[PDB]
């Protein structure tokens, strides 16, 4: 019998996943500029929540 | 690198320098040591000259000489820009495939011929 | 374009925010934001209102953990500066950065002017500028119903 | 330290191109020639000791004058500076100039500075 | 200038060393590459030089 | 979480480095760079033109004219025309 | 799930590097604050179950993390930095 | 830089690199040969030698820019080295970046 | 309280072709930098103005306290490149901006202005301290202080200047504390 906390462990780290790619994304954008890079820009706060 | 001497590409700048001469209009015979005095490349040692005349020249697929002075490689037939109605008047030939990128340069300006061209029968259709 | 938008925005919905907060959300410089704002008012020939000084109160106390009565008395400085004048052609935020400090002094939970000013995001050299200009007339500013941990008379001054 | 610097240089410098030299095929006593010819005229010049020594449009030219001579510029008898400029800072008629690593030949001396800083009025 | 003209031939031994390298692996392309280097930074050299002479 | 920063860090860095250094010059002595893309064609047959702009400091735009008058762009099969030195 | 699992998702991550200079970046410590209200002014008030249905508000936690920044430039040189509570 | 080839020490081993040359002791081109290697030895020393940290006041005649280098014509310049002061009327300074 | 000009700026067309490289070796004086601009900037001592050179030949003058000046100084640096080899001539000669300041002596507030016009005067604090106010009737920005200073700039003419002031004088009269 699956507990709740299991079931939003799951369905987070699905959200976690997203939250890094959409970092890797900015960050290449960020590389190929080379002026610099920022993680709090990177870090998209909408998609976890 | 190859076979080269001293500055890379001047056996194609004084080819290249051969052609603009006969483009301007000013037309002489030129010794590989005359071309060199006169693009201010005579100090390029005794070595790079002799390079130069025995295999650079050679090398060049086109380059044509006459006698005693080379003849510029890229254009054996004279800019005479004229007779351009003959090579007209025979369609066998199309006018010897005649291209205004060899014209405007052979001595007059683009803006004068394009008056030129819209005046005279000659009509160019460009595909 | 966007950023230069939202700060006129804010204007017209009359709860302004500072222009370093955009910038801190936005790549585009302040000084080329600023420069769109002033286009944009013109494409949309939107009136010009002044920044309420009592909006930025509220958010920077708040950062501070200031209790709500000393949030008040630094707003009540703020506002009996500006109509006294003590400051002449002076930036809202950094009025409201030595008022906060000057509340801050007198109350238990003092806070140091650097600290304020990092929140603030003004200068602490023109926090304390601001602070010796509205010295003089401290205990005028202070509403009259506080209760000072620390004398006006016997204030730091920075 | 400035005629020790100048001698070291021309050892270097002949230790360097003696290869040279040797892949032409110029004798080896020829470059040592060159060498003791650049410490000569040093010697006869005397400027730096050495050890080795030791051993309407159409009226415009009517508003004439107004203008610097060119000539004035270059007589040769003008003190000679070598440097390198960090940058250089202009405001308004005044300059502000940053130099490095510069020698300045002043009243027949050589001076070098590891950094300068000169303001002029223009 | 006969012992010159052998000595060039030592230079050419030296190549044919290089072949070796070569088919082992980069020195002929390391050099040819370094004298390219060099001309971009003469390029720059020969316009300051010319305004050295001009000046005085 | 509210941060007030007058400009972001990433931006003024990128702001001095533009005025630090120019990317390219302007059109001028076009014989001078004609002698450069010799010395590139004389090193290899073909040439990026995004090399070519690292080379010379002459606009992309005025170095293609340069380029379209010593050489042709050709695909090699691979389209991403590359600019080789005209055969005649 | 809250106080265990949540911080040993971000604990089992690889580190993720773009590059040619590259940057990495590591989820460390997991930070979490009692629930709170963003108001118009922007100040925070703390959220209230029975207040949360009059006012239809979604009753949540703020979520943060300390993240390592390490860039090295090719040089043989590496910078730090120590972002925390993101 | 070329600039330290037209200096006394640069110019004196011009001359004698010449002289070799009009003799026919060196072949023609060698002594352009030594004058890059003078560069790469005269930069290296220059670079790394170390000297005394000074200032100096003076009125600007003339400014010349081209090909990033800057070239200064000075007049009526006080040059002070450590306790020395150095007074004349003109100075010609050319930096090169 | 009359302004005061601070720069004339005018254009003037030679009309034949400039050797840029050759312009500022001969001309004394002469600073060129292609990266940063296309203009050789040279600069005269009586008159303080700055001359920008272009292949075009056309001249920009800027800083010169009056007409006359920023005139006589445009002709001094044309002759000058007529010494060069280059041919000059003066076409098109326009004075594009005209800059005046004067001090009203009293202080003004920024708020009242604002308030009166919101359309005509645009002014953010935390921006710049100074107030911005734009007039229709007069095609120049009038820049409002504190101090009571006042900047008038981007008139074609040195009247429109004055009339823009004395037009603003009993609003700033009004707003005096």
């Amino acid at each position: 019998l699956d507990l709740a906390g299991p079931l939003l462990a799951f369905l987070f780290r699905g959200m976690f996943k997203n939250l890094l790619k959409e970092v890797r994304i900015y960050a290449q954008k960020f590389i190929d500029r080379g002026k610099d890079f920022n993680l709090e820009l990177a870090i998209k706060t909408r998609i976890i929540s | 690198s190859g076979s080269s001497g001293y500055k890379f590409g001047v056996l194609a700048k004084i080819v290249n320098y051969m052609k603009t001469r006969h483009q301007r209009g000013d037309t002489h015979p030129l010794t590989l040591d005359e071309i060199l005095d006169e693009t201010q490349h005579l100090d390029i040692g005794l070595k790079q000259k002799q390079w130069l005349m025995t295999e650079a020249l050679v090398n060049n697929p086109k380059i044509e000489v006459i006698d005693g002075k080379y003849a510029f490689k890229p254009k054996y037939n004279v800019r005479d820009k004229k007779a351009l109605l003959r090579l007209l008047d025979q369609h066998d030939q199309r006018g010897l495939g005649g291209i205004l990128l060899e014209d405007i340069e052979e001595a007059l300006p683009n803006s004068q011929k394009a008056v030129k061209a819209l005046g005279d029968q000659i009509l160019f259709v460009n595909r | 374009i966007a950023s230069a938008c939202l700060y006129i925005a804010c204007r017209q919905e009359g709860v302004p925010r500072t222009f370093k907060e955009i910038c801190a959300v936005s790549r585009i410089s302040k000084k080329e934001i600023g420069r769109c704002f002033k286009l944009i008012l013109k494409a949309l020939e939107t009136s010009v209102d002044l920044i309420t000084t009592g909006d930025f109160m509220s958010r920077f106390c708040s950062n501070l953990c200031l209790p709500k009565q000393v949030q008040m008395a630094a707003t009540h400085i703020a506002r009996k500066a500006v109509e006294l004048d003590l400051v002449p052609g002076r930036s809202p935020i950094s009025v409201a950065a030595a008022a906060i400090y000057m509340a801050s002094q007198a109350s238990a939970e003092k806070r140091t002017q650097k600290e304020i000013g990092d929140i603030a995001g003004v200068a602490d050299v023109t926090i304390r500028q601001s602070y010796r200009l509205i010295y003089p007339r401290a205990p005028d500013l202070f509403p009259t119903d506080f209760k000072f941990d620390t004398p006006v008379d016997k204030l730091p001054q920075l | 330290t400035v005629p020790k610097l100048y001698r070291s240089v021309i050892e270097d410098v002949i230790n360097d191109v003696r290869d040279i030299f040797l892949d032409d095929g110029v004798d080896e006593q020829v470059l040592m020639e060159l060498k003791t010819l650049w410490e000569n005229k040093l010697m006869q010049s005397r400027a730096v000791d050495g050890f080795h020594s030791e051993e309407e449009e159409e009226p415009l030219n009517s508003e004439d004058d107004v203008s610097d001579e060119e000539g004035q510029e270059l007589f040769d008898t003008e003190n000679v500076v070598v440097c390198q400029y960090d940058k250089i800072h202009r405001s308004k008629n005044k300059w502000k100039f940053h130099l490095k690593d510069g020698i300045m030949n002043l009243n027949g001396r050589d001076y070098i500075f590891s950094k300068a800083i000169g303001d002029a009025e223009w | 200038a006969q012992l010159k003209f052998f000595e060039q031939l030592d230079q050419i031994e030296k190549q044919r060393k290089d072949e070796q390298e070569r088919e082992i692996l980069q020195l002929r392309l390391k050099q040819k590459a370094k004298e390219m280097q060099q001309q971009e930074l003469a390029q720059m050299r020969q316009r300051d030089a010319n305004l050295t002479a001009l000046a005085a | 979480t509210n941060y007030k920063p007058v400009a972001n860090h990433q931006y003024n860095i990128e702001y001095e480095r533009k005025k630090k250094e120019d990317g390219k010059r302007a059109r001028a002595d076009k014989q001078h760079v004609l002698d450069m893309l010799f010395s590139a064609f004389e090193k290899h047959q073909y040439y990026n033109l995004k090399d070519l702009v690292d080379i010379t400091k002459q606009p992309v735009v005025y170095l293609k004219e340069i380029l379209k008058e010593i050489g042709v762009q050709n695909v090699k099969g691979i389209h991403k025309n590359t600019w080789e030195l005209k055969p005649e | 799930f809250i106080q265990m699992s949540v911080q040993r998702i971000v604990e089992d991550a690889p580190p993720i590097d773009l590059q040619p200079p590259r940057y990495l970046l590591k989820f460390e410590q997991i930070y979490l604050s009692k629930p709170t209200h963003w108001e118009r002014d922007g100040a925070p008030s703390p959220m209230m179950p029975n207040e949360a249905r009059l006012r239809n508000l979604t009753y949540s936690a703020p979520l943060y993390v300390d993240i390592t920044k390490t860039v090295i430039k090719e040089g043989e040189e590496q910078l730090q930095t120590q972002h925390q509570k993101t | 830089y070329q600039l330290y080839r037209n200096t006394t020490l640069g110019n004196s081993l011009q001359e004698s690199l010449d002289e070799l040359i009009q003799s026919q002791q060196i072949t023609p081109q060698l002594a352009l040969q030594v004058l890059l290697q003078f560069d790469k030895a005269i930069n290296a020393a220059l670079a790394q030698r170390v000297r005394n940290r000074v200032n100096f006041r003076g009125s600007l005649n003339t400014y010349r820019f081209c090909d990033n280098v800057w070239t200064f014509v000075l007049n009526d310049v006080e040059f002070r080295e450590v306790t020395e002061l150095i007074k004349v009327d003109k100075v010609k300074i050319v930096a090169c970046d | 309280i009359v302004p005061q000009l601070q720069n004339i700026v005018s254009t003037v067309n030679l009309g034949c072709k400039l050797d840029l490289k050759t312009i500022a070796l001969r001309a004394r004086n002469a600073e060129y930098n292609p990266k940063r601009f296309a203009a050789v900037i040279m600069r005269i001592r009586e008159p303080r103005t700055t001359a920008l050179i272009f292949s075009s030949g056309k001249m920009v003058c800027t800083g010169a306290k009056s007409e006359e000046q920023s005139r006589l100084a445009a002709r001094k640096y044309a002759r000058v490149v007529q010494k060069l080899g280059f041919p000059a001539k003066f076409l098109d000669f326009k004075i594009q901006n005209m800059v005046g300041s004067c001090d009203v002596k009293f202080p003004i507030r920024l708020e009242g202005l604002v308030l009166t016009h919101q359309q005509f005067s645009s002014y953010e604090p935390e921006l710049f301290p100074g107030l911005i106010y734009r007039m229709i009737k007069p095609r120049i920005v009038l820049l409002i202080f504190v101090s009571g200073k006042v900047v008038l700039t981007g008139a074609k003419v040195r009247a429109e200047i004055y009339e823009a002031f004395e037009n603003i004088y009993p609003i700033l009269k009004g707003f005096r504390k």
